[PDB]
Order: structure tokens, then C-alpha cells, then sequence
């Protein structure tokens, strides 16, 4: 499959986006996180590269149709880079459903 | 070319 194929980037101390690996993204409820979460499974070894709860108030930003970019904590910035816009749209729609947004928005919070 | 890199982090 390629529709959900992604690269995970993380911003480092030197403010470079570090390539953390290629994988496939999905969403599901994760009990230990108590909410719908984004999961990325690594192409390399099938491990979870990402397991990130969709908080209700996180500002997710869609950039260039194929990037979903957000702050995961203090000094912790992440980006999902999608191979396909169609896949980006699916995950964006799910984020918007969880937060209660119109999926035509390009950022899920004001400011 | 396959995967875009972000321009800036989110606000």
C-alpha cells in the first residue's frame, strides 16, 4: 500500500527536520492514551515509529497538501510527510473529526 | 521528491 505511506520528521535542537523513518499511518483508540491516536508503523521493522494521541486542543497544521505538522510537547515538533495527498486528506479528516473541525480548515486551532 | 520536508514548525 502507498496511500498511507509517510515519512516522520522531527525538529532537532539544531532546528533541522530529522528524518525518523518511513512507515504507514493509521488511527485507532489507544487505551493507555485514552483517546484516538495516530500510529505510524515502520517499513524497516514493523515497530511503532509514532503513537500520538490526538489531543482536543492541539493546533495541527496542514502544509503543502501533504504535510501534517504539530507541536507534540514543549520543544517537540513533529511532521507527517505523506506520499499521497489522498492519504493526507484521510488522516486530516480523522484529526478534524476528533477535534470537531470542518476538514476544509488548514489549521485546527486559531493562533 | 517523494516526501516533502516541512518549511516551518506549527504555531
Amino acid at each position: 500500500d502507498t496511500r498511507r505511506r509517510v515519512k516522520l520528521y522531527a525538529l532537532n535542537a539544531e532546528r533541522q527536520w530529522d528524518d525518523r523513518g518511513t512507515g504507514h499511518v493509521s488511527s485507532t483508540y489507544v487505551e493507555r492514551l485514552k483517546g484516538i491516536s495516530l500510529l505510524v508503523r515502520a517499513e524497516s521493522d514493523g515497530s511503532l515509529l509514532l503513537e500520538s494521541k490526538i489531543q482536543p486542543d492541539t493546533a495541527y497544521q496542514k502544509q503543502q497538501d501533504t504535510l501534517i505538522v504539530w507541536s507534540e510537547g514543549d520543544n517537540f515538533d513533529l511532521a507527517l510527510s505523506f506520499q499521497e495527498k489522498a492519504g493526507c486528506d484521510e488522516i486530516w479528516e480523522k484529526i478534524c473529526q476528533v477535534q470537531g473541525k470542518d476538514p476544509s480548515v488548514e489549521i485546527t486551532q486559531d493562533i | 521528491v517523494v516526501f516533502k520536508k516541512p518549511l516551518a514548525p506549527a504555531p
